[PDB]
């Protein structure tokens, strides 16, 4: 659990790409957001 | 009149 | 139109004026009331 | 592993909703709902073409027989002889739905139909018109799989020949245009379609609470006004809002299109119109006719509905499937 | 515990998510009308002329 | 929805085998 | 409003209903 | 040719053909 939660952080920075990447797709079209 | 059951002029009033 | 008691003579006449069918049962053959193919 | 799984689920869930967060921000221009019914237009585009239904076999014929028989009588008849013929055939509908003992002995199946042509006449040859009763003894001459079958082809008559009229007078898109909204609003509000669809009811009651109420309106056409208060006289514990889907349904048919319940998130550029229509012409066989919902959760895109079958475009729905995808 | 693989198990994920809309066949539950040419419920709950309340109902084909 | 919601009101004000107060058929 | 009223059974407006024909006298319920 | 109609009722034309009304004992096919 201690690096479960260690690694919530370590990953919540890049969620964003992942995130942005997401909407782009569902899209289609790249979103800069 | 005879239909199966006799039917007469007037269930709904209930060959030939 | 106007509904009358005449219509209620009306179908006795109908009745009274009225080779069978294979239905699945003959329809037809008046001398229940939906049957006594082709 | 439990750690891994719940790591990829929450990272996951994260994801998701931000990603939804951006799309709502993103689509939330009109420019960006524009290119994105742009883009579903050239999907369908590239989409590959696909390859009276309530009726038994004798009925469906002898409907079509009589609907055959009401195009080559009414070719000649106008306007005003139409509306006649269309008020004859609803009275004449609802004396066989009251007169139960006629319309069973009217509706028997039988190989010489004699007898039931000197029924009608000696019945009510005077009164009503010539064409009245020729199409009346052409109805009753063929065989109905069901008595009730009599009457729906009655009323189907009639209804031909109030959108034949619509047809001469000139309102065909009119009148289709306030058929559909009428349904629209009849869904829209379950208890007045439910008050109306009552049978029970007296019929007249309810076409006048229709006319004072809905269809009274200085903005409503008179064609639609009188064929949904025949519609709604003639009602047989039937939906009223399936009836009026049934009315302009087959008055779009009678032109051989076909219903596409488009859903928009705003109204469609002329030109996305023409595109949409074409599109699905081409993919269904026959021509459609679209018509217009909006909706602001569909977030753009379109998501069509022709008789059975679904195309969904919304965003929304990509949304909840994508949110549905996570391990 | 090698977190680049998580990230990329979703990296991967959202990466080729084809959602691209399919013309699909749908009924509605009559107490179910529809599906012609024949299923999912909402929630993942899984034949005459006919029919084969009012809930939308997928074929899974 | 002023207008419908006054109509249809009238209406069912001024309509209220047979015996209405077991189916909508008969008892 | 979404209150259903006896028919037998109880029919509820449609949309509203919490046996087909939106059912599942005249009392709301 | 016939349609099934029901899962097996079979549809057929009129004088082509046994429940009646032409019919015997996916939809459509």
């Amino acid at each position: 659990s201690a690096q479960g939660d260690q690694v919530r952080s370590g990953l919540e920075s890049s969620v964003d790409g992942l995130s942005a990447k997401l909407a782009s797709r569902i899209l289609g079209v790249d979103v800069n957001s | 009149r005879v239909v199966r059951d006799v039917e007469f002029p007037r269930g709904d009033s209930l060959r030939g | 139109t106007i509904s009358a008691a005449d219509i209620e003579g009306a179908i006795e006449d109908y009745v009274s004026s009225f080779i069978g069918t294979v239905i699945d049962h003959v329809e037809g053959l008046p001398s229940d009331e939906h049957s006594v193919e082709g | 592993q439990q750690l891994i799984r719940q790591l990829r689920t929450g990272l996951g869930a994260e994801a998701v909703n931000k990603a939804a967060e951006i799309v709502r921000a993103h689509v939330a221009d009109p420019q960006a709902q524009s290119a994105t019914v742009d883009r579903f237009l050239s999907e369908l585009e590239q989409m590959a073409p696909s390859s009276t239904s309530r009726l038994r076999a004798a009925s469906r014929q002898s409907l079509a027989a009589l609907v055959e028989k009401f195009d080559s009588v009414a070719g000649g008849l106008d306007a005003d002889g139409l509306t006649n013929l269309a008020d004859e055939l609803a009275s004449v509908a609802k004396l066989l739905l009251s007169e139960t003992a006629l319309n069973k002995h009217l509706a028997e199946p039988t190989d010489d139909s004699a007898p039931k042509v000197r029924l009608l006449e000696r019945l009510l040859s005077d009164k009503v018109s010539a064409t009245t009763l020729d199409l009346l003894r052409t109805a009753v001459s063929n065989r109905w799989s069901t008595e009730s079958n009599l009457i729906d082809a009655v009323e189907h008559t009639a209804r031909l020949a109030l959108l034949k009229r619509a047809e001469i007078a000139g309102e065909v898109d009119e009148v289709e245009e306030q058929l559909f909204r009428f349904g629209r609003v009849l869904d829209a509000e379950p208890r007045l379609s439910a008050l109306l669809s009552d049978y029970t009811t007296p019929a007249e009651g309810r076409v006048a609470l229709l006319d004072k109420a809905l269809t009274g309106r200085p903005g409503v056409n008179q064609t639609a006004a009188a064929l949904l208060s025949q519609t709604v006289g003639l009602l047989r514990g039937e939906r009223a809002d399936e009836a009026v889907i049934d009315l302009a349904e087959l008055a779009v048919s009678r032109r051989g299109e076909v219903v596409a319940h488009v859903s928009a998130a705003a109204e469609l550029s002329d030109a996305q119109r023409t595109r949409l229509t074409e599109v699905l012409s081409r993919i269904y066989g026959r021509p459609v006719s679209v018509q217009l919902h909006v909706d602001p959760e569909l977030l753009g895109g379109l998501s069509i509905t022709v008789g059975d079958e679904v195309i969904d475009g919304s965003i929304a729905s990509r949304l909840a499937a994508a949110q549905t995808g996570l391990p």
